[PDB]
């Protein structure tokens, strides 16, 4: 009977993990609109008929949609914890009543995470036609880990289910 | 045309078929109700006993 | 037991049961209002990231 | 014709499809009604536990 | 709760649904009475600001 | 305003070099108006974007 | 089965029934929008061929 109580807390644990991946999902959603803004941007600067005013109205769009990603990314938390802000590399939910894991790898969302810099910006056409590649990258690399977070939500659904 | 035939090839990946959902809906809400009922019987076992006593 | 009256496991099971067919509703209510079968990382994690990629 | 040809090109720049967004504004008034009838059937879920008690 | 009285999750979720379709059909409105797909600042800073220079 | 726009409030000018000049002020005045505006739209749709978010 | 809450085989039936009408309706406003009856290499490829040559 003290076993059957206990799986409270394991519910309860479940629960909380999917309200952290929730979370994450939806700063997901903001970061991935963001970089197919960015590599819109710096499709549209490595065009060499542009002018000097046109190309920098382009690169000053660029870096303010830089640092909303930082926005996003930092805001992702759940009750002072995240899965996607970079600040720890797993989480572990209860799976059982001796306390056994389930664990979560983070997947960080920053832009270090999706293998961009604070700094990172064009000043020529020729470094907006290599940003364009590096965008892309960063864009696959997000759905990839987003991809993930949400086999991880289901697999806690699942686990919730067998738990009760 | 190659942005609408990349455009149409989402929709094909994600879009629900409304037509076959409107009748996954009217099922579910009958099985809704025969499981609020069915568990409605199940609750009633113990006050069989009663009648013994 | 057989006659119990501490103890409802049919109704448990009905509970169960229960529980089944309202997820399945949730689904069906979350593509009837999005318009979509795979409508976030949740439902499909490949085919939405291909998805969103192109 | 060269600022015939500024003002051509302001408008490739801005300018909207008409006959692309008449198409979307169909589309999402049905999608607007479709989700009144979810919110609407989303709403409904407390009263099935009435049935119980 | 899964048979919760207090909190309606799935009305939660409905309503962000419903509220994204709402939006969309406020930019499709304005592109409609403007006849512009990009009619600020708003919508796209630096072509905005490209078209009115020119 | 006019000293954000780099001018002031006696900009004028009073012989046609002095228009002939004006010319290329008042083009960059209208440069930075409208780079301006572009980052205040690109602020208020990072506002909207965040309030969804909060929601 | 027969009286079944979990299968509608006659649901099935009428979806299959109503996509044939929608299909042969695309065809028909292709018809009318390119005023073709053969307007692509997909509607028949040798006379369509045939009349590209000539």
């Amino acid at each position: 009977s003290a076993t059957a109580n206990s799986m409270n807390a394991v519910k309860d644990s479940l629960q909380r993990g999917q309200s952290t991946i929730d979370v994450a999902l939806a700063a997901g959603d903001t970061i991935t609109d963001l970089l197919g803004k960015m590599k819109e941007k710096a499709l549209a600067a490595s065009d060499t008929s542009l002018n000097t005013a046109s190309f920098n109205a382009l690169k000053s769009d660029f870096d303010s949609l830089r640092d909303q990603i930082t926005k996003a990314a930092s805001n992702a938390k759940f009750n002072g914890v995240s899965i996607a802000n970079g600040s720890t590399a797993k989480l572990t939910f209860l799976a059982n009543s001796d306390g056994s894991g389930f664990t979560v790898t983070a997947k960080t969302l920053t832009l270090t995470g999706l293998g961009l810099t604070a700094s990172s910006t064009f000043t020529t056409a020729a470094a907006a036609k290599t940003m364009i590649g590096t965008i892309d990258t960063a864009l696959q690399t997000a759905t990839n880990k987003l991809a993930s977070l949400g086999t991880s939500s289901t697999g806690l659904d699942t686990h919730l289910t067998f738990v009760g | 045309k190659l942005q609408d035939s990349l455009d149409a090839g989402v929709g094909n990946l994600v879009d629900a078929d409304l037509a076959k959902e409107s009748a996954k809906l009217q099922s579910l809400q009958t099985k809704q109700q025969l499981g609020v009922q069915a568990l409605s019987i199940a609750n009633s076992s113990s006050s069989a006993i009663l009648s013994l006593f | 037991a057989l006659n119990s009256i501490n103890t409802n496991s049919g109704a448990l099971i009905a509970l169960q049961n229960l529980n089944s067919t309202n997820a399945e509703l949730t689904q069906v209510q979350q593509r009837i209002n999005t318009g979509k079968k795979i409508g976030s990382a949740k439902d499909n994690g490949a085919i939405w990231a291909t998805a969103k990629n192109q």
